[PDB]
């Protein structure tokens, strides 16, 4: 009964706690477990994430203290989450992410534990300038790779429109854990919320910048601007039509004149509200 | 001094390092008076 | 698109790179650079940058992680 | 409590390291040349007391 392609489900906040708890710990290991459901055999949704306190046995099955994570589910539960552990995470602070050996026997354990019980790797300094870099895997049962089968019954071109990543392999993927698609379940709620964070205020929207500033700005790039034309001339001296080689002259005036156009006009326009309105 | 993740600057220091220099400087002599030294009137006075 | 693509190709030289020397380039895509951390590496050079500021003596950011220069 | 958590957090490697200036906080603090041959600043010393160190 070997599950296919399949599909994991992370809540937003599932990956804000887990790349918060990341980063925090860095430059060393840390690690918690996932709160989640199983729902069906061709999805993972895992709902909220705990963290779980370092110790310096290092990420691993003796890190996990029964007694913590059994209080912390005792008054989860009484708080409005009732979910089951459907997984762990670990951090892998200057690597790409896969499973080292005791991270293997740490998945074996949670298998144990579980069916289809996921782990789940983050790199969270390589995770960083807006690219996410979360992986999930699960092992493979060497039995079913010792008799020469494939590891899932490939169904739907999912899956396979994902590419595996070149640093993992050399760690194992595809011998004895593989890669399960990462998918994010947010709500339009979540995401209206979150667009909080980067939303214009009004003030803001309506704020003038600074003149000087911006005639400094525009002084320079006017400089720009005479350098181009320069090299514009240069350019268009050498139309002896010769052997076909963008770069000097011509893009660089394009964009630079397309962007002083566009704050001259913010500006300007800006300014002309202001003075309508306010009086 | 600077972060070990994103090498972000949060704090100057006083200038550099070596203490080396610093047992260079707090090397005790002892307390010997001029008058602890004698026959050397000219060059003590001298190096003054 | 091709605004976020520009915003995105901005964001890929923020602050944290590393320094190194650039070498002699390889093609119009890559380069061969000498790292600060003192070894060489075989790099494939952002196209935003203008080529004729490239020098066998230049001074080059690296990616810190990659190590692609741009 | 705090003192189990504190035992199994000092693990047993320890990095020797030589100390350098003890510079005076300001908004405690140790630079520390290791034996992998790195410089390190602490904004705290840790489980050791201040004036114990000589650089
Ligand atoms: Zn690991």
């Amino acid at each position: 009964a070997v599950d296919t392609a399949e599909q994991v489900y992370i809540s937003s906040l599932a990956l804000l706690k887990m790349l918060k708890h990341g980063r925090a710990g860095v430059p060393m290991e840390v690690m918690g477990l996932m709160l989640g459901e199983f729902v069906d055999d061709y999805t993972v949704r895992v709902i909220d994430v705990f963290a779980m306190p370092q110790s310096g046995t290092g990420v691993s099955v003796e890190a996990v203290d029964p007694v913590f994570q059994a209080k912390m589910l005792d008054m989860l539960k009484q708080t409005g989450r009732p979910e089951m552990v459907v997984g762990w995470y670990h951090s892998h602070p200057g690597f790409g992410c896969w499973l080292s050996g005791v991270d293997i026997n740490t998945q074996q354990s949670f298998e144990a534990l579980s069916e289809r019980a996921v782990a789940v790797v983050v790199d969270p300094i390589q995770s960083v300038k807006g690219k996410v870099v979360i992986d999930a895997f699960r092992l493979i049962n060497a039995n079913m790779m010792v008799l020469g089968h494939e590891p899932r019954q490939t169904t739907s071109n999912l899956g396979h429109l994902n590419k595996p990543s070149i640093q993992a392999l050399i760690h194992g993927l595809n011998r004895h854990y593989y890669s399960i698609t990462i998918n994010y379940r947010k709500n339009e709620l979540e995401q209206k919320m979150l667009l909080n964070l980067h939303k214009k205020s009004w003030m803001e929207g309506l704020t003038l910048q600074d003149y000087s500033e911006h005639c400094k700005h525009n002084e320079s790039v006017v400089k720009e601007m005479l350098e181009l034309a320069k090299n514009y001339n240069k350019a268009v001296e050498e139309e002896d039509k010769m052997t076909p080689e963008k770069q000097d002259p011509k893009r660089h005036l394009e964009e630079h004149v397309d962007v002083l156009m566009t704050s001259n006009i913010v500006q300007c326009l800006a300014a002309m509200l202001d003075t309508v309105v306010f009086k | 001094a600077l972060d070990m993740t994103t090498l972000t600057i949060m704090r100057y220091l006083p200038r550099e390092v070596d203490p080396l220099v610093y047992n260079m400087s707090h090397e005790d002599p002892g307390n010997v008076s001029y008058s602890e030294i004698g026959g050397l009137s000219e060059q003590i006075r001298e190096l003054r | 698109e091709f605004l976020h693509a520009q915003e995105e190709v901005k964001r890929i030289q923020s602050i944290p790179l590393v320094i190194g020397q650039f070498l002699e380039a390889v093609d119009q895509n890559t380069a061969i650079v000498g790292s600060t951390t003192g070894s060489n590496y075989y790099v494939r050079i952002l196209s935003t940058i203008d080529r004729e500021l490239l020098k066998p003596n230049a001074s080059v950011a690296l990616h810190k992680h990659s190590n692609a220069l741009v | 409590e705090n003192s189990e958590k504190i035992k199994v957090n000092k693990t047993l490697p320890y990095l020797v390291s030589n100390v350098i200036e003890l510079l005076d906080v300001d908004p405690k603090c140790a630079v520390i040349k290791t034996s992998t041959r790195q410089t390190y600043f602490l904004p705290v010393i840790g489980l050791v007391d201040a004036e114990k160190l000589k650089p």
